[PDB]
């Protein structure tokens, strides 16, 4: 499922 | 569908509560419009209060900028900061009105300009500008203490984050997921720092963790 | 009770005609009024346009004072003179307005005093300044031709006077009655000179002769 | 009568 997170 | 309750209950911590914080524990009103104007101190010349428009509006907070730099270094800050007053403050005190250091025309075009920008313009009323609150007279984090904090590195950015260590006056703000790049040292009287409920209650939007 | 026919068959001369004058034939309207506000060069920085005050009106001329100076070098300017114009000329331009020599505060105050000053005056319209008369292509003076022209040592003063000297485009003012103390080279196409009949024309006062 | 006129 995920992929980690970037920054909006 | 991040919630505090469950997150302190899952990771088994608990949040720093509210009178650690130089923040209201009944949030203050954000009536600023965007285009208003006001007095705000230089974010990278501390010595000068310059001529700032309000570019966005989040939460208790406004995206600044100051007037004839660059759309590069935009600053955030709370409406009952001090580095933020009504137009014609520094004239009541005696002040001068400074340029901005990222100003764009030939130096001595200042006065001018500064007349150019000021006529006609929307300036922020007084009683938009909130009472500052006051400072907690010790520190009272204690680590493993979570909160919700400006990620200094990105300041559009609210986070969820940690309390790592207390030394003296001072915290280590860690973000929950986030590596050491993103840590910062504060004073426990940071205006940067917010507890848990802050986004909530003021309508900002709180960042989810890392991972 | 002097008159300038009686003084001129009295003297044996004839006055300077009115085309050797850079002056109109029909001398403009003054219709300024103390108070005013425009910009002018700066009397003693001629590289400088300052914003100055209304102080006196005489005649088609204006009493001036450069805003935030000393009341001691206050100035003379004909109405349809080019150092002087309205207020945001500069500004239409391009130009810097800039503090005056005399100027009575710390150098740094100079933007929020321009501020200041500038806020709810009452402005010289446009249409009060006068069309700038043309030079006359040739100097056609000649010795012994009286004329009306400013004492530069005193300009509040406009005295009868007589050519002593025509040498290329310049002219020597002698003023009747008064030593060579208050003798003046200008060009013939000065301002400070006038003919016989300006002061009656324009309403303004001629002094009588010394003797 | 006379005397020198000075310079109001």
């Amino acid at each position: 499922v995920h992929r980690l997170l970037r920054k909006g | 569908d991040f919630h505090w309750e469950e997150y302190l209950k899952e990771t088994g911590s608990i949040s720093a509560p509210s009178e650690c914080f130089r923040q209201s524990q009944i949030p203050p009103v954000n009536d600023f419009k965007v285009g208003m104007k006001l007095e705000a101190r230089d974010p990278r010349n501390a010595t000068s209060v310059c001529i700032a428009t309000v570019i966005g509006i989040t939460g208790a907070r406004l995206r600044l900028r100051l007037d004839g730099s660059d759309n590069r270094n935009d600053f955030w800050r709370l409406v009952d900061s001090p580095d933020i007053q009504p137009v014609g403050t520094c004239e009541k005190e005696g002040d001068l009105l400074q340029p901005p250091l990222g100003y764009q025309m030939n130096t001595s075009s200042w006065p001018m300009f500064l007349l150019e920008t000021l006529n006609g313009s929307e300036m922020a009323s007084a009683t938009l500008f909130k009472k500052e609150p006051p400072k907690p007279p010790l520190n009272n984090f204690k680590v493993g203490m979570k909160l919700e904090a400006i990620d200094k590195k990105n300041p559009y950015l609210i986070c969820p984050a940690t309390i790592g260590d207390v030394k003296g006056d001072e915290v280590h703000i860690t973000f929950d997921g986030w590596s050491g790049a993103f840590d910062y040292w504060c004073k426990y009287d940071s205006r940067d720092i917010f507890p848990a409920g802050w986004c909530r209650l003021t309508g900002d939007v709180l960042q989810p963790p890392g991972t």
